[PDB]
C-alpha cells in the first residue's frame, strides 16, 4: 500500500538523519588513538587492587604527584603545583572553599578543591618559570581524561613529539629502554580516569537504575496501550 | 490486572522521581555533618595549651590545664567556642588570655575578668569518651 | 472526597466538558503527537533546569567547575539532572522540528490558522535562543567559541555589500547584544545565564499557553484535507477521551523510554567529550562549527562566498517560514491532497536533512558547491508554493 | 487590522463575555481592590527580578558586590531596579495581609468558599518563603544574621519538651533544610538563590492561577452577606467593564503612585542601611529580629518562656489561618451581619498590628508581658469563632 | 454616619501601623551622632571645589591612601592595603577581572576593582601584621558610609575611644592641640560619602525622574477617573 | 481630551518603561567600547621594541622599526594582534620573535619563516593620527 511507503520513508528518513547525527556520522575522519595494548588492563580498571593493598588508582595518583604535580595542577583531587609544596595555602587552605574534595561518593579530608580565582592568583600570578619558560602554563588536568579519553592520553604521555610534532612538554618516560615505562604512563592515566569515573560500585548502580527507569517507562507505555485497548471494547 | 496496575505503577515512578528530587536538592546529608566527631586527640596536648580547631562550625578551643561561670568542675579537659563577645574576634593564648582587637580578657575556664564583653565563651555541647573529645 | 471539592470547583463539569465531549477527529495519524511530545520536553527541561539552578555559579572562574565538578561528582544524582538537561535540549529541538515539519506537511498554517503559524514561529525563534544562550553556561571549550562563532555572524551584516557600505556600525550586535562588546566577561556570562533561566522561559511559557489556546480555538486540522463534516457524520470523531488522550498516555511514556535511554546509557554526544576542557580565550578549537540545529542555516551561510549575501540567506530561509502561510495560498489543505506539493516537500525536507549533515563536515570547496546545490533546493520550495497555489487555484 | 485576528483568536467574543457580561456585584467596598493589587506588585517583583537575575551573582565572596557594587553603581538604572525590589517586597507583603485581613472581615472563606481560603493560605505560606529566602540574597549583615535567627526557631522544636525529649534529631530543619547544616556555604547560598528565584515564583505563578480561577468559580462575595439576589434584581450588578475595570485602572494608577513615592524618595527603610555591611559569621549585630512581616509571630515566640512551647503556638497561630473557614461555622456572612464578630475582629487586628509593633523593640521583660498579652487575645479570637458560631446558629 | 467611623478607623490604624512601622517607630531609642558643625559643610558637598582646582573628594582621597590606607582596603575605589603597596597585582592587577572602577556614571581607568576573593588571598592570607597585632582585621570601607552614616563616621573617627570604650584603632588625629583636625576627618568622611553617593549631576536627575513618575501616575491615574466618570453618564 | 490622552499617555509609560529595560539588560555601552581608542603612545617606543597592548581585546603588539604577506609597506608602526597560531599561545620579543611553546618563529612584520603554526600574525585594523595608534 502507498501508506506503507509513506511510513518506510518519512520515518526511515527521519532515523537515518538522527542516526548520522546523533552517533557514528560516517563523513567525520576524526582520528583516534589506541591504548598499547601491552597493558589494556591497568587503565580498564584502576580500582584493581595491587601489591602492598594500593589500588592502581592510588599508586598513579602518587606517580602523578611525585613526577607530574611539578607543572601540572590536577585539581578535583587537590593536586596543586609543587612550587611551592603545596601551593595553595600555605598558610590556611581551609578558610578559602577550599572545601574538601567530595567526589562520588566518598569524601577527602586530606586533599582540598580551591577555587580557579583564588588560586593562580595567590599561586601562579606570582608567574614562576612556568609559563615563562615553556610559555604555555600546563592547563589542567582535573577534566583532562573526559576531554581527551584514554587512548589519547596514554598516546600523547610517552610520546608528546608524536602526536603534537613540537611541544616543550617533555618525554618524561621514554620507552625502547625503559621497561616499566607503559605501566607507569597506565597508572597515570589509570588516576586520571579514577578522578572522572564513578568507581565500579556507584557505575554499577548507574546501570542498574538506568535499566529499571527504561523497563519502567515500556511497561507503563505496554499497560496504557492495553488499558485503552480493553476499554475501548466497552465502548467500541 | 492493568487498571491497578497503572496506579501502582504510577506510583512507584513518583515515589523514585520525588526520592530522586529531595536528595538532589533538600540533602546535604554526610557532607553537612562536619564535624560531629571532631577529633581532639587529648594525649598530644600539653598542660595550658589550647588548640584551634572547630566544631559545628568556627570556631573551637580545646584547653588543658592541671590544677585550678563554671558549668563544669575539673574535668582537666573541655572545649569552648573561641570568639570575642562584644564585636566577635579571636582572642589568642595567654593565666588568662585576650583577643588584641580591644582588650577583652577571658580566664581559662571561659568567664571574663575585665570585660569590654559582657558576657563569657560559650560552651558547646561536647563529649568526652576514652582520649577523644566531641 | 472528591465531592466537597466539587462543590467547589468544578472540577468533573470541566473534566466532562474538556475530555469527555471534546469531539477529536478519529483519522488522526501519528505525527499529531508531537505537539504533546514537546510540551512534555518542556516540562523535562524546565524540572530539570530548576535543579541545576541551584549549584550553577555564573561566573567565569566558577563556571565550568560548578557544572562539571559540583553538579556532576559533588552532588547526589546531579550526573542525572544535568544528563537530562542536556539530553532535553536536543530531544526539545528534534521534537519541535518534527513538529513543524509535518505541520507542513498537513499545512496546519492555513485559514484558520495562520495565527497559531505565527506564535508557533514565535515559539521557534525564542526557543533557538533558549538552546543558544544555555550553551554558553557550561564554559566549556567549544561552548565558549561556538558562542562567539554564533553572535559574529550578524557581523557579517556589518560587512559592506556590493552597494551602500553604511551598515558598519549598523545593528552592530556584535558589541550591542551578546559578547557584550569586544569581550565576553563575567558580566556578559551573568547576562546569559540571567537570561536563558529566567527571562526566555518565561516568554516561553506565556508563548505556548497562548499556542496552545490558538489550536483550540482554531479546531485541529484532519490530514484529509476536508477540515470538517460537523454538526453531522459521527462515527468520524470518538471524542478525546479515551480514545486519544490514552493512545498520547502511551506513546509519551515510549518517549520517554526513548529519551532515558539517550540519558543513561549514550550521551557522548550530548555532552560532547570535547565540551569538558575549560575555556579558554586564546586557543580557538579545530572545527567549531555551531550546534546540530543551527547547522541547517550554517550550511547555506558560509557556501554563498560573500560573507553579506550568506547572512541575507541565512535570514531570508527563516523568515520564509513566518510568512508561510501567506506565501501559500489555496483551498486545498493536506499534502494527500496536493500530488504536487507533496513533491516538493519531499524535496524541502531531504535538502534540509542534507544541509544540516553538511554542517557538520569541514569546508572544502565541494562541501561548498554541496552547500550551495542544497540551499538552492531549500528555497526552490519557498519560490515554488506560489507558483504551485496559482496552479491549484484553477484547478 | 483586528478583526483579522478576531477571525482566528476571537477576542472579542471572549471580551464581550468576560468583562462586558461578567456582572460584578455593586456595592463592592475599596478593600475588595487588594485582590488587584496584589497582582500589580507580583507583575513588579517578576518584571525587577528579571532583572536584578542578570548581575547578581549567588557566591559567598561574590554577592553583596553584585547588589551593592555592581547593581547599584555600575549598571545604569541599577539602583532603580534593586529600589523597586525591595519596595515591591515589603509593599507586596503589605497588601497581602491587607488582602486577607478583610476577607476575613468579609468571611469569604465560608461556603462556597472553603478553597480559595486553603489556597490562598498557600500563597501566604510560599510568599513568607519568597520573601524570607530572598532576604539572604544581599548578603548583608543582618540578612545573614536575620537568616540564621529564622532557621534556628526550628531548632527550637528540637529542644526537649517537659515530656517525651525524643524532638532532637527529629525535624532537624537546622541540618537538613536551610542553613545548609552547621554552617551557611556556597552551596547553600547557591540553593537560596535557585530556590528564590525560579522554584518559588514557579509554584506562585501555578497558585495564583489556581486561586484566580478558584475565586471565578465561586464567585466573588459581596459586602452585605445575602450572597445573592440572581437571575433577579437588577440595578444591584452594573456589569464588570467599565463600572469596575477602570475604577480599578484608577486605584492601580494611585497605588502605584504610592509605591514609587517609596522607590525614589524614601527608601531608607526597604534597604536598611545597617545591611550595608558584608556579612561576616563571627560578629552578631545588636538586635536580630526578623522582618516586619514575620516579627507578628516572633512576638509570640520569645515571650513564652519555654521555647518549645513558643514554636508550639508560632505554628498553631500559622495553622489556625488554613483551618479558619473550617473553625468558624454559621450561616451569617459579612461583619456588618455580624455584630458580635465585628468585635473579635477588631480585637484580632488591634492584637496583631501590636505584635507586630512590640516585635521591633528589645526583649525587656515588661515587653514579654505585654507580648503574652496580646498573644492571648490573637489566640481569642481564633478560640471565640466556634463559639460565637454557636451562638449565631441559634439567632 | 457609621461608615465614615469604620472608616477613619479601619484606614487610620492601617495608616499608623505602616507609618511606624516603615518610618520614624518613636519606641526604638537607637542613639544618633552627630557631625560636629564646626565644619558641617565639608561634607554636605564632597564635590565642592578647593585650591589648586582639586575637589574634597578628590582631597579625601589622597588623605585616605595616605594615612588610612595603611590598613584599611576601601574597594571600589581601588584602594587596597599598601603592604604591599600597592597590595593588588603586583604584577598584573587587569588580568583578574581586576575591571576598572565604572561608578556613577564615570570609570577610571587607573583603579580597579579587584573581587573579595581573588584580594585576601593574594594579598592577606600570608597574614601581615594586621591580623596578628590589631587581631581585628580592618574591614573594608567600601559600603561603610551606607552602612553607619556621617555622623557616626565622623564621630568616630578623631576619637574612636568615644564611641567604643576599647580600640586598637588609633586616633591618628587628635583635637584639642591639633587646629585642621576636624577638617582632615571632614575630608576623610567627605570622600567616602563620595563612593557611595551619585555627583550632583545624577543625583539631580534620580530627582527630576522621581517627581515626573509620581507625577505621570497620579495624572493617569486621575484621567482614568474622569474618562470613567464621562462615561457612566453615557450609560447611567 | 481624554480617550485620546489615555492612548497617549499609555504610549509614553511604555516607551519609558521599555527604555529603561533595554538600557539595563540590552546596554553594555561605554564600558564595551574597551578599547576602541588604545592610547598608544609611539613616541616612547624605541626602534625594534614591542609593546603589550589590547585592541579589541587580547592581545595587541606594537612593532617599531627603522628598516627592513606584508600587507602594509614601510611604515616603521604598525600593529599586530599577538597569540600564535596553530595552539594559541604568546611569542615573546626577539629579527625575528618566537614563542616558547612549540617553537614558532615570526617576522618583525607577522609571517612565519618557521613554521609549527600554519598562518600568520593577523593585521588588526588599525589608524594613525599623529603619534596615536588605534
Ligand atoms: C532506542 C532507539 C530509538 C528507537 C526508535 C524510536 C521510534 C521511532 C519512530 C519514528 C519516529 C519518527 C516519526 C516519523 C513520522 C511518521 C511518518 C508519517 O506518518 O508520515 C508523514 C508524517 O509527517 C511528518 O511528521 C513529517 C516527518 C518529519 C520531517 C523530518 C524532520 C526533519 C528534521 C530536519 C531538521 C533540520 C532542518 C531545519 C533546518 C533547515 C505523514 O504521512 P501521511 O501522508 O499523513 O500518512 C500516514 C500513514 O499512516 C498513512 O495512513
Ligand atoms: C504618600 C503616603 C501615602 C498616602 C496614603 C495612601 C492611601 C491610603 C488609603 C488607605 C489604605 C488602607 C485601606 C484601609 C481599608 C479601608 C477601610 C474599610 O473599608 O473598612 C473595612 C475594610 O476591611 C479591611 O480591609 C480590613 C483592613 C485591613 C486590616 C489592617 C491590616 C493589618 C496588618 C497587620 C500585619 C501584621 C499582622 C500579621 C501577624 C499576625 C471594611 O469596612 P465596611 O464595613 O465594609 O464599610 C466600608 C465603608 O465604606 C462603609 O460603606
Ligand atoms: C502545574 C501546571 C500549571 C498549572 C497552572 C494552572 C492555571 C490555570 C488553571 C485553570 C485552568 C482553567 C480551566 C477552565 C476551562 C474553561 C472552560 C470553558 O470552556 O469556559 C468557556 C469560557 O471560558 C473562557 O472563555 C476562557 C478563555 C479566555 C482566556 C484563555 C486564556 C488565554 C491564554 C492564557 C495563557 C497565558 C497568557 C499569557 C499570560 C501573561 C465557556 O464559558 P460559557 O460562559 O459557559 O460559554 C460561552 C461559550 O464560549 C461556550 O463555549
Ligand atoms: C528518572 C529518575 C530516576 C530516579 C531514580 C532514583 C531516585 C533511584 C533511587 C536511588 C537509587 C536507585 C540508589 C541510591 C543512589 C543512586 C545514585 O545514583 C546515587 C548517585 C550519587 C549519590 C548517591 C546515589 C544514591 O544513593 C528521576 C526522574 C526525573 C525527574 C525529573 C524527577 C522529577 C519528577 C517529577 C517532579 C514528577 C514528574 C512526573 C511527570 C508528570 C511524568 C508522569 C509520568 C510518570 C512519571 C508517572
Ligand atoms: C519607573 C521607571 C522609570 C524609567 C524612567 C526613565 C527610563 C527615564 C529615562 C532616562 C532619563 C530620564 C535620564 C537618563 C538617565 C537616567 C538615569 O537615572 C541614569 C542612571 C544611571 C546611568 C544613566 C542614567 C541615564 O542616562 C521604569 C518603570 C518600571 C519598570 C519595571 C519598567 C518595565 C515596564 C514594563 C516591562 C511594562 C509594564 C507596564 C505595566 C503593564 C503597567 C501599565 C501601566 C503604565 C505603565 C502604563
Ligand atoms: C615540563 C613541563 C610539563 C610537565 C612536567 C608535564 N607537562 Fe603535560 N603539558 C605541558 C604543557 C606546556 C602543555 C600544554 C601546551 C602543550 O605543550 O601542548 C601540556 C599538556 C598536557 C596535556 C594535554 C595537551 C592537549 O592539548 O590535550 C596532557 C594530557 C598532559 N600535558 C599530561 C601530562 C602528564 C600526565 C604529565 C605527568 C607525567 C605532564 N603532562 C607533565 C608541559 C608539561
Ligand atoms: C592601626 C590600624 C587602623 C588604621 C590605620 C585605621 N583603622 Fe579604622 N579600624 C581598625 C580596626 C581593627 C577596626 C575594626 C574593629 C575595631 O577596631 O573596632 C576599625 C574599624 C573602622 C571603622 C568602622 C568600625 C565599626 O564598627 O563601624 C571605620 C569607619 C574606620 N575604621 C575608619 C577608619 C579610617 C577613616 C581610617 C583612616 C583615618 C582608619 N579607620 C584607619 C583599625 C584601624
Ligand atoms: C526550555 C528550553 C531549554 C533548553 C532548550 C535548554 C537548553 C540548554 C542547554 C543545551 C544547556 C547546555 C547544557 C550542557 O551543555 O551541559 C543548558 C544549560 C542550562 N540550563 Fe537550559 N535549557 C532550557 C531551559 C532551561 C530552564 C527553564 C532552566 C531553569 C533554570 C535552565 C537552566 C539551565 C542551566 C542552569 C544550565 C547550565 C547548567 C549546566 O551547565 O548544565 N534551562 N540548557
Ligand atoms: C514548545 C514548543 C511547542 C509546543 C509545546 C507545541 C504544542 C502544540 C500542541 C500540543 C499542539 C496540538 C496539536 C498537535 O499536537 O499537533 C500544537 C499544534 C500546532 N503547533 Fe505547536 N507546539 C510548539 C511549537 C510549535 C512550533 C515551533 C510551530 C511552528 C513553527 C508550531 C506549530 C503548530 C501548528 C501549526 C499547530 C496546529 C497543528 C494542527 O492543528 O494541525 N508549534 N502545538
Ligand atoms: C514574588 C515575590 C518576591 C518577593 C516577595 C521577593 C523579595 C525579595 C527581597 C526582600 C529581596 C531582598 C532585596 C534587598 O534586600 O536588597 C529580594 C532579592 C532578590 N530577588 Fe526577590 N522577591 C520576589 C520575587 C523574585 C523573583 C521572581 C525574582 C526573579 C529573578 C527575584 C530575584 C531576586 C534577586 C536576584 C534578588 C537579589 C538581588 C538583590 O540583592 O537585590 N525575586 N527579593
Ligand atoms: C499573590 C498573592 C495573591 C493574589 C495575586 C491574589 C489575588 C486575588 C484577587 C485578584 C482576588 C479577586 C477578589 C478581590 O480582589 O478581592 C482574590 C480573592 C480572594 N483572595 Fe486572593 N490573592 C492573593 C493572596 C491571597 C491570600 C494570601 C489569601 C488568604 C490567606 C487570599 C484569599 C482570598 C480570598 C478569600 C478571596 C475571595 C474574596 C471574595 O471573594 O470576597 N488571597 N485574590
Ligand atoms: S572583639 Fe574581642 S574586644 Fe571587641
Ligand atoms: S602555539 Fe606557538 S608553537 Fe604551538
Amino acid at each position: 500500500t502507498w501508506g506503507l511507503i509513506k511510513t518506510i520513508f518519512f520515518a526511515g528518513s527521519t532515523l537515518v538523519f538522527f542516526f548520522l547525527l546523533w552517533f557514528y556520522n560516517p563523513f567525520k575522519h576524526v582520528e583516534h588513538y589506541e591504548v598499547d595494548e601491552e597493558v589494556k588492563a591497568i587503565i580498564d580498571n584502576p580500582w584493581k587492587k595491587t601489591e602492598s593493598g594500593k589500588t592502581i588508582a592510588e599508586e598513579g595518583r602518587e606517580l602523578f604527584i611525585a613526577s607530574c604535580s611539578s607543572c601540572h595542577s590536577l585539581r578535583y583531587d587537590g593536586i596543586y603545583i609543587m612550587s611551592v609544596a603545596a601551593n595553595p595555602k600555605w598558610k590556611n587552605i581551609e578558610k578559602t572553599s577550599g572545601r574538601p574534595v567530595y567526589r562520588f561518593g566518598t569524601l577527602y579530608k586530606d586533599r582540598f578543591f580551591v577555587p580557579k580565582d583564588v588560586y593562580e592568583a595567590f599561586a601562579h600570578d606570582d608567574i614562576q618559570g612556568l609559563k615563562a619558560s615553556l610559555g604555555q602554563v600546563p592547563p589542567d588536568l582535573s577534566s583532562m581524561y573526559l576531554a581527551r579519553g584514554e587512548g589519547y592520553l596514554y598516546q600523547f604521555i610517552l610520546n608528546p613529539q608524536k602526536v603534537l610534532p613540537g611541544t616543550t612538554m617533555p618525554q618524561l618516560f621514554n620507552p625502547q629502554f625503559d621497561p616499566q615505562a607503559k605501566e607507569k604512563v597506565a597508572k597515570i592515566v589509570a588516576y586520571m580516569k579514577s578522578v572522572n569515573t564513578p568507581p565500579p560500585k556507584e557505575s554499577a548502580k548507574r546501570t542498574v537504575m538506568g535499566v529499571i527507569v527504561i523497563a519502567y517507562f515500556i511497561v507503563m507505555g505496554l499497560l496504557l496501550w492495553k488499558y485503552r485497548e480493553n476499554l475501548l471494547k466497552r465502548l467500541g | 490486572f492493568i487498571s491497578i496496575g497503572i496506579g501502582a505503577l504510577g506510583a512507584v515512578g513518583g515515589l523514585g522521581a520525588l526520592y530522586a528530587l529531595v536528595r538532589v536538592m533538600l540533602e546535604p546529608s554526610e557532607i553537612a555533618a562536619l564535624g560531629a566527631k571532631t577529633e581532639i586527640d587529648v594525649s598530644k596536648i600539653q598542660p595550658m595549651q589550647v588548640r584551634v580547631t572547630s566544631w559545628k562550625g568556627k570556631t573551637l578551643f580545646a584547653i588543658r590545664l592541671p590544677k585550678d561561670y563554671e558549668i563544669l568542675k575539673g574535668h582537666d579537659v573541655f572545649a569552648l567556642v573561641g570568639v570575642c563577645t562584644h564585636l566577635g574576634c579571636i582572642p589568642l593564648w595567654k593565666p588568662v588570655f585576650h583577643c588584641p582587637c580591644h582588650g577583652g580578657l577571658y580566664t581559662p575556664y571561659g568567664d571574663v575578668i575585665g570585660g569590654p564583653p559582657p558576657r563569657p565563651l560559650f560552651i558547646p555541647p561536647q563529649k568526652l569518651e576514652g582520649n577523644k573529645l566531641i | 472526597i472528591v465531592d466537597w471539592i466539587d462543590e467547589r470547583a468544578h472540577v468533573r463539569e470541566i473534566y466532562r466538558t474538556q475530555m469527555v465531549e471534546y469531539k477529536v477527529a478519529k483519522n488522526l495519524t501519528f505525527p499529531y503527537v508531537f505537539g504533546i511530545l514537546a510540551l512534555v520536553t518542556f516540562a523535562i527541561q524546565i524540572i530539570s533546569g530548576m535543579v541545576l539552578i541551584l549549584y550553577y555559579k555564573p561566573s567565569i572562574a566558577d563556571a565550568f567547575d560548578s557544572a562539571t565538578y559540583s553538579i556532576m561528582g559533588e552532588i547526589p544524582f546531579g550526573w542525572l539532572f544535568r544528563h537530562i538537561h542536556a539530553t532535553g535540549a536536543n530531544f526539545f529541538m528534534a521534537i519541535v522540528y518534527l513538529h513543524m515539519f509535518t505541520g507542513i506537511y498537513y499545512n496546519a498554517y492555513k485559514r484558520p490558522r495562520e495565527l497559531v503559524w505565527i506564535v508557533g514561529w514565535l515559539i521557534y525563534f525564542v526557543l533557538i535562543l533558549t538552546a543558544l544562550s544555555g550553551y554558553l553556561l557550561p564554559w566549556g571549550q567549544l561552548s565558549y567559541w561556538g558562542f562567539i562563532v554564533t553572535t559574529e555572524i550578524p557581523g557579517s551584516l556589518a560587512d559592506a555589500p556590493i552597494l551602500k557600505p553604511i551598515f558598519k556600525a549598523i545593528a552592530e550586535t556584535i558589541v550591542l547584544w551578546m559578547k557584550g562588546g569586544y569581550v565576553v566577561t563575567d558580566v556578559t556570562l551573568g547576562r546569559v545565564f540571567g537570561s536563558h533561566v529566567l527571562i526566555y522561559p518565561l516568554i516561553l511559557l506565556a508563548l505556548v499557553g497562548i499556542h496552545l489556546y490558538l489550536v483550540r480555538a482554531a479546531g485541529i486540522s484532519n490530514p484529509e484535507g476536508i477540515e470538517y463534516d460537523k454538526k453531522k457524520n459521527p462515527d468520524k470523531f470518538v471524542p478525546f477521551h479515551p480514545y486519544m488522550t490514552l493512545k498520547e498516555g502511551a506513546y509519551v511514556m515510549w518517549y520517554l523510554a526513548v529519551f532515558f535511554f539517550f540519558v543513561f546509557f549514550h550521551i557522548s554526544h550530548f555532552l560532547p567529550p570535547e565540551n569538558f576542557e575549560p575555556a579558554n580565550p586564546l586557543k580557538t578549537p579545530a572545527h567549531i562549527a555551531p550546534e546540530w540545529y543551527l547547522l541547517g542555516y550554517y550550511e547555506v551561510f558560509r557556501s554563498i562566498p560573500s560573507k553579506f549575501w550568506g547572512f541575507v540567506a541565512f535570514n531570508a530561509l527563516l523568515l520564509l517560514l513566518l510568512l508561510l502561510p501567506f506565501l501559500d495560498f489555496s483551498p486545498l489543505k493536506s499534502a494527500r491532497r496536493r500530488p504536487l506539493f507533496f513533491v516538493m516537500f519531499v524535496i524541502f525536507m531531504i535538502s534540509s536533512m542534507a544541509l544540516t549533515i553538511l554542517g557538520t563536515m569541514p569546508p572544502t570547496p565541494q562541501n561548498a558547491k554541496l552547500g550551495l546545490i542544497f540551499a538552492a533546493l531549500v528555497f526552490a520550495f519557498f519560490i515554488s508554493l506560489p507558483i504551485i497555489s496559482f496552479i491549484e487555484y484553477g484547478w
